[PDB]
């Protein structure tokens, strides 16, 4: 059955876009990640490098 | 290599609407690596146009684009370990015209591909 959408309809019946994202568990090589850090560089000092 | 009439790889395990199948072709533009599943023919001769290697796609998981692989020798190593496929290469002129010469030439890896499909056979195209 078709929805009835009008600009004057109630807020409860107003359209709403819902996007649901689901990620599968760890069973394969990882393919999705994110930008962690963007730190700068120093020289001739005792530092901990990663 | 010389006169060639070579290039074109078709890998896989099954041959009938099952699993997936790799495909590597060189056309001086892009070394596309399509894992997409199709059906095939006996000797599909493309180029000079006509294109009838594949039959029907269902669904695919990897699309790749890279630079083309250019008395020589065309040497490749295809090796798969725990879902990672590795293809190495080398190209060097030689003086001997008879067979594989006497010499040493290590293979610099060219690509690493995480896929995770078991493979059992392969075939070369022309
Ligand atoms: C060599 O092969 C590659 C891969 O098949 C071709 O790359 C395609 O180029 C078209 C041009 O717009 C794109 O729309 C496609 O998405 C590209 N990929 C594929 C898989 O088709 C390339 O065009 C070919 N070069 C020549 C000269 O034919
Ligand atoms: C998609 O891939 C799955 C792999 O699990 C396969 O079973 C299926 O036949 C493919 N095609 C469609 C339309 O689902
Ligand atoms: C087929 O691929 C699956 C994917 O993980 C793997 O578990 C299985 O061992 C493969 N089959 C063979 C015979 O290696």
């Amino acid at each position: 059955q078709s929805y009835g959408f009008q600009p004057t309809y109630g807020v409860g019946y107003q359209p709403y876009r819902v996007v649901v994202l689901s990620f599968e568990l760890l069973h394969a090589p990882a393919t999705v990640c994110g930008p962690k850090k963007s730190t700068n560089l120093v020289k001739n000092k005792c530092v901990n490098f990663n | 290599e010389k006169s060639n009439i070579i290039r074109g790889w078709i890998f896989g395990t099954t041959l009938d609407s099952k699993t997936q199948s790799l495909l590597i072709v060189n056309n001086a533009t892009n070394v596309v690596i399509k894992v997409c599943e199709f059906q095939f023919c006996n000797d599909p001769f493309l180029g000079v146009s006509e294109f009838r290697v594949y039959s029907s796609a269902n669904n695919c998981t990897f699309e790749y684009v890279s630079q083309p692989f250019l008395k020589n020798l065309r040497e490749f190593v295809f090796k798969n370990i725990d879902g990672y496929f590795k293809i190495y290469s080398k190209h060097t002129p030689i003086n001997l015209v008879r067979d594989l010469p006497q010499g040493f030439s290590a293979l610099e890896p060219l690509v690493d591909l995480p896929i995770g499909i078991n493979i059992t056979r392969f075939q070369t195209l022309l």
